[PDB]
Order: C-alpha cells, then structure tokens, then sequence
C-alpha cells in the first residue's frame, strides 16, 4: 500500500525481463563478430532494435514512483538509472535532428582520406598511411604535411556540425534539470546519500586541479630531458627553452609518446629484456600463454575460469575459410558467459594483453551476485586501472626468471631498470596532461565561459600553458582540432583515463605494501601473495552498490584521490633525471612559435 | 517450464497453486495488464550454452514418506541359494529355525 513496496515489485519484473532480452542480443552481437555475413547482420540488427525498444518502453511507466518518498540507497540508484528521460525530452524533430547529426559526424570521422597533392589516384587514409607515417618517420615536411592535411580535411566538416550538436546538447541537459552537458557528463562521480562519503558535481573540478598541482615537478624534468634528446635528431628544429612541436611527439594527436624509445634511450649498447626468442625455442602455443596467465591469477588466490570459456572462447585466426575482427575483447553475456576474443600470437605483447584480457573477465566474474542494475563498475576508471594492474606486476624480471622464461644467470644491473623505467615513463606520465586540458576544454566550452568566436584561441593557448607543445601552423576559428579525434567527433567522455592512471598506482601500491615487499616500486611482484589479492577482492565484488569513495577507501585506506605513489613509482628515474640535466634548463615560455 | 514470482501470501508445507488471476499492487481495482498489476507466470529462457549455474537442473526432490498404509508394497530383498541335508539356520518368509 506504500511506494516502497510497488517500486520493490516493479524492479524485480524488470530484473528478470532485462536478462534475457540482453542475453539474445549479446548472443546475437558475439555470432556477428565470429563471423562476417550478412544474415548475421539481419540477426544483430533485429536483436538491437528489440532491446532497444523494451527498454524504451520501460524506462515510461517507472516514472510514476516519485524519488523523494523512498528511503532505502538500493532500490534509490536503480530507480535513478531508470527514471532518466534519455533524449525525449525535445520535439521529435529535435530528437531526429540529434540522431541525424551524430551520424553524420561519425560517417564523415570514418570515411575520411587524404589525396597526395597533383596525384588525384593515391589517396591514404591515416592507418598505413598517416598514422604509419606519424609514428615511423624521421623527416620534417613529411610529418607536418600530414598533420595539417588530416585537419584541413576532416575538421572543417565538422565544425558547424558540431555547433548545433552542442546546441541541442545544452538543450536537453538544461530539460533533464541539470546545469549543462559537461554538469550531466560529471553526474557520473556524483554522490548523494549516506553522510561522510558525499562527492558534489563540482568537487571534481577542485580535486583533479589540487592532484594535477603537484604532477608538475616530474613532467618538468621529462619534457627538459625529452627536448635535449631530441635536439641531436631534429638539430635546428628544437628551442632550446622553448615548447615541443606536436608534429614531433610520434603520434597524430600526441596522445602518447611510445614511439620515441629509439631516439633518447640511455644506454644503447645494452639491450632490452625480450622473451620471444625463449617462448620459440620451446615450441610455445596461444593455450600455453593463456594457461601461465591463467597460474599468475590463481597464484594470488582468485578463482579461475569455467569449463566453458575453453570452449565457446576463440583463441586462433580461423583462416580464410572465415573472416572476424582480430581485436582483444571481454565478453561478459550474462547468466554465467564468460568469453574472450583475441587472434594470438608468439610474442610479449601477446603475453601481456593476456593478462590486461584475463584481469577484465575476473572482474567481470566478481560482481555476478549483483542486481542487473548494478552491474559495473563503480566509476568509469576502475575497470581499466584493475586490468592494468595485473599486466604491470606481471612483467618483472623476477617473474620471468621464476617461470623458466629467462636464463637464471642473467645479472639484472642498474642500467636497465632506467630504461625499463622511462619506458614506462614515456607512455604513462606524458598522457596525463593531454587528458586534463582536453576534458578542461571541453568543460569550458559547455558551461558557456568560452563565447562561440573565442574557441580556437583558447584550444591553442591552453596547451601551451599546461602540455608545452606549440601548433606550427597558425589557425582560425574555421578549424576544430579537437573533432578530429575519435572520442571528440563521436560522444565520447575523456576523464575516465586519467582517474584510471592515479588509481592504478595506487592500488599497486597498497598491494605491495601487504605483500611484505622490501625495496624499489619497480621490482614488486604480487605473485605467491594471498593478503595482496584477497585485499583486491574487497572492492571487486561490490559493484555499484556502493558509492566509489567507499570502494576506494576499502583498498588503499584512503576515500579520496592521491597523486604520491605515482611519483614514489618513478623516485629512482626522478634521481637520475636530476643528475642528468643540471647543465640544462627546466620550464618553457609561451613566447616562441615556430611560424612566428 | 513456467515458475511463480508474484504473489500476496506466504506459502504452507505441500501446496500447490495453478492459479492465474493477475496480481494487485495499488490500491485501484484492477481489470487487466497495463499499470501496477502483474501477470504472475513467467517462463525460463535456458539454452545449451548457459553457464553452470543457469544450466537445467532435473531436480526429483523426492520428497517422499507417507509409508504407513494397510499396504505395505516393499523394497526388495536378497536371497541366497538353498541347502539341503544339512544342518541350517533358515528364514522363510519370516517363519525363523534351525534344522
Ligand atoms: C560462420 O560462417 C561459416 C561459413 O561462412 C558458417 O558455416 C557458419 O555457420 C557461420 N557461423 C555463424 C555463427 O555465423
Ligand atoms: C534496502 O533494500 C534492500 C533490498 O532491496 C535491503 O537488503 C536493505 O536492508 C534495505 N535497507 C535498509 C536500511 O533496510
Ligand atoms: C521527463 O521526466 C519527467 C519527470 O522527471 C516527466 O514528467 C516527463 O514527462 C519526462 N519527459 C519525457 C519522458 O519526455
Ligand atoms: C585453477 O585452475 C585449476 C585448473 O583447472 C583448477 O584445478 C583450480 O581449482 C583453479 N583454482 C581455483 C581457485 O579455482
Ligand atoms: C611462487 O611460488 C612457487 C612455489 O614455491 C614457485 O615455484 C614460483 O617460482 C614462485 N613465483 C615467483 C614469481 O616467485
Ligand atoms: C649503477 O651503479 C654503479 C655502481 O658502480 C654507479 O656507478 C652508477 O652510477 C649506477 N647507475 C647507473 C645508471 O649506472
Ligand atoms: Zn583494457
């Protein structure tokens, strides 16, 4: 007779409907991707719209409930994820406008190619062609070509697009009672509820300037480092004071800097650890990577996988006879389906993506017990920092002597761990600030601070002042930068990775603190520990249950966001870095362009 | 193969229920499916290739007894061969001896 009650009936009907409408799509999705042919496309598209529909259909009569007199923090969050009004909020023209112009800016991300100028019948399209170049390539007119052509092409049909995208945008975050889109993206870390553990939309803002206020120090000495490298192979390209070109930085956007390990290693003459030889030589297969992966996680005392996954699971390229995606993913269909989708190969890239897979299914296995509501993560950050952090312990060159991988003889020195170290450096610590200026980018250009005439030059005066890289060709308010990239032209969130990078080292922090270990960071393993995995189960079976302060706090000791193990991680490479470069000069100025 | 969810009761030692009445759960009188009133029946979905938890289980809860009767059909007995000329101790059909 109360609301309680009804709202209780209404979510256990849903909760059993739910299962199996996604079951069958899930099903038919995974028989699309085994194969590629056309009925299976009939069978997916059918599934999706069936799906899609009962679930429209139900988020309408779950509005009847109000929020306000139910009292429970359980069935509250499911209501939550249901009562939302998704895009219905507008007309129905608005709502076809919105669905007409998101596809239109994904066909036209897509299909994009650039022509070689006066050869009309050479045409590249990024993947063997500019990206390859971007990351293989020595030359300088070469690389600059690329990364204006690729702009010029693809931005400027974009961003009048973009424009009305963002409009509409506004217009149905400020009908869902919210401030603006960038409000609605940051929903996701809000907390409402149980006293002690709340986390406001806009405490965010504040916490990730307060973290990112003390990164500063330890970029500051990689950039210098970096830029005095990289003067000895582009010789009269680099300012000696002055800010990176980002046509420079390996890739197309500088996203990462991997790619520049050939050019500043600090010892050439000794060489790195690779395995691939000692997997040949013993006649290794996929089956006995994944089964080695398969010893590391019970090593710890999780539990390992079911009958099934050795069956319905892929794990070779079928051949010709077939045709399917090679592309590492996880699948979790439901009711106890646990897959992986991996084209496998002899090598230590292989042997480590094994591990970030063989990660993603074990916490996808943790929270099975939960309603169908809740299961996922608790933010968007923890799913990827716990499959990363089984692939960074399980590289240690005591792991790989312990399993007969590596000759027992091999005196590991003080030289090589400082390559290990700035590699990890070089794709770790030089994305963080990439990440931080694009979402403070974007939540500048929601909220209205950013006028519609003054977007470009603030786009190229953020980095400056926070990446230290420097356009070298001048642009006007006709370009979006930003859209050419593939979680910008397509609605896609961004702060997701650079929560997942503080809390990865966090975590492997704590876990190597309970395992009793005594030395540098670097050199922990988590292997033959049961207190360093039983810890981790803690926060793997509460789902989102629980608010994320909570689950955090259950591991590290900590309810909020810490930035001092990443630099206790890199203590060592700091101490060098710091030796190296006393004759040098650490800081940029904003003063020096390349055009100008 | 169907299975109850709903209902407004608790359930006794050895009932069953086969009706089909839909379920109430607001205070307005019902007449048919649309707002707050179930139908109480809802189907299984299993498949070949469900997980071992999900998979059919064919459960004979033999929850059987009620073996007092004026009958009393029983479980069956062993028997052994028969020797003759020679001094045994022999149970036949509960006549008990020696001879
Ligand atoms: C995949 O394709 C092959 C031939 O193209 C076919 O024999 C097989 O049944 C297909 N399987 C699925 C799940 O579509
Ligand atoms: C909230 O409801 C759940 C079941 O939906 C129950 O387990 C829990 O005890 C309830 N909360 C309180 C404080 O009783
Ligand atoms: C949006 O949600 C409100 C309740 O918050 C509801 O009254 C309104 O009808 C909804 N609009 C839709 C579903 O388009
Ligand atoms: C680990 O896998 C082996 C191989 O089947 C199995 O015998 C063992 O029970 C697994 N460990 C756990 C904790 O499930
Ligand atoms: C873990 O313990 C086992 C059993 O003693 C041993 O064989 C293995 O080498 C150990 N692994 C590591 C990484 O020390
Ligand atoms: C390694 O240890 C040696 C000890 O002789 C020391 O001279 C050197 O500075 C240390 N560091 C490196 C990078 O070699
Ligand atoms: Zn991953």
């Amino acid at each position: 007779s109360t609301i309680e009650e009804q709202a209780k009936t209404f979510l256990d009907k849903f909760n059993h409907e739910a299962e199996d409408l996604f079951y069958q799509s899930s099903l038919a999705s995974w028989n699309y991707n085994t194969n590629i042919t056309e009925e299976n496309v009939q069978n997916m598209n059918n599934a999706g719209d069936k799906w899609s529909a009962f679930l429209k259909e139900q988020s309408t009569l779950a509005q009847m409930y109000p929020l306000q007199e139910i009292q429970n923090l359980t069935v509250k969050l499911q209501l939550q994820a249901l009562q939302q009004n998704g895009s219905s909020v507008l007309s129905e023209d608005k709502s076809k406008r919105l669905n007409t112009i998101l596809n239109t800016m994904s066909t036209i991300y897509s299909t994009g190619k650039v022509c070689n100028p006066d050869n009309p019948q050479e045409c590249l399209l990024l993947e063997p062609g500019l990206n390859e170049i971007m990351a293989n390539s020595l030359d300088y007119n070469e690389r600059l070509w690329a990364w204006e052509s690729w702009r010029s092409e693809v931005g400027k049909q974009l961003r009048p697009l973009y424009e009305e995208y963002v409009v509409l945008k506004n217009e149905m975050a400020r009908a869902n009672h919210y401030e603006d889109y960038g409000d609605y993206w940051r929903g996701d870390y809000e907390v409402n509820g149980v006293d002690g553990y709340d986390y406001s939309r806009g405490q965010l803002i504040e916490d990730v300037e307060h973290t990112f206020e003390e990164i500063k120090p330890l970029y500051e000495h990689l950039h210098a480092y970096v830029r005095a490298k990289l003067m000895n192979a582009y010789p009269s390209y680099i300012s000696p004071i002055g800010c990176l070109p980002a046509h420079l930085l390996g890739d197309m956007w500088g996203r990462f800097w991997t790619n520049l390990y050939s050019l500043t290693v600090p010892f050439g003459q000794k060489p790195n650890i690779d395995v691939t030889d000692a997997m040949v030589d013993q006649a290794w297969d996929a089956q006995r990577i994944f089964k080695e992966a398969e010893k590391f996680f019970v090593s710890v005392g999780l539990p390992n996988m079911t009958q099934g996954f050795w069956e319905n699971s892929m794990l070779t390229d079928p051949g010709n006879v077939q045709k399917a995606v090679c592309h590492p993913t996880a699948w979790d269909l439901g009711k106890g389906d646990f897959r992986i989708l991996m084209c496998t190969k002899v090598t230590m890239d292989d042997f480590l993506t094994a591990h970030h897979e063989m990660g993603h299914i074990q916490y996808d296995m943790a929270y099975a017990a939960q309603p169908f509501l809740l299961r996922n993560g608790a933010n968007e950050g923890f799913h990827e920092a716990v499959g990363e952090i089984m692939s960074l312990s399980a590289a240690t060159p005591k792991h790989l002597k312990s399993i007969g991988l590596l000759s027992p003889d091999f005196q590991e020195d003080n030289e090589t761990e400082i390559n290990f170290l700035l590699k990890q450096a070089l794709t770790i610590v030089g994305t963080l600030p990439f990440t931080y200026m694009l979402e403070k980018w974007r939540w500048m250009v929601f909220k209205g601070e950013i006028p519609k005439d003054q977007w470009m030059k603030k786009w190229w005066e953020m980095k400056r002042e926070i990446v230290g890289v420097v356009e070298p060709v001048p642009h006007d308010e006709t370009y979006c930068d930003p859209a050419s990239l593939f979680h910008v032209s397509n609605d896609y969130s961004f702060i997701r990775y650079y929560t997942r990078t503080l809390y990865q080292f966090q975590f492997q922090e704590a876990l190597c603190q309970a395992a009793k270990h005594e030395g540098p960071l670097h050199k922990c393993d988590i292997s033959n520990s049961t207190e360093a995995g039983q810890k981790l189960f803690n926060m793997l079976r509460l789902g989102k249950s629980e608010p994320w302060t909570l689950a955090l706090e259950n591991v590290v000791g900590a309810k909020n966001m810490n930035v001092r193990p990443l630099l206790n991680y890199f203590e060592p490479l700091f101490t060098w870095l710091k030796d190296q470069n006393k004759n040098s000069f650490v800081g940029w100025s904003t003063d020096w362009s390349p055009y100008a | 193969y169907w299975y109850r969810l709903f209902r407004k009761s608790k359930l006794k030692p050895f009932e069953r229920d086969i009706s089909t009445e839909i379920y109430q759960a607001g205070n307005k009188p019902c007449k048919g499916k649309g707002p707050n009133c179930y139908f109480p029946l809802q189907s299984y979905g299993f498949r070949p290739t469900y997980g071992v938890g999900h998979q059919p289980y064919r459960v004979v809860v033999l929850s059987f007894e009620l073996l007092h009767a004026p009958a009393t059909v029983c479980g069956p007995k062993k028997s052994t061969n028969l020797v003759k000329n020679k001094c045994v101790n022999f149970n036949f059909n509960g006549l008990t001896g020696t001879g």
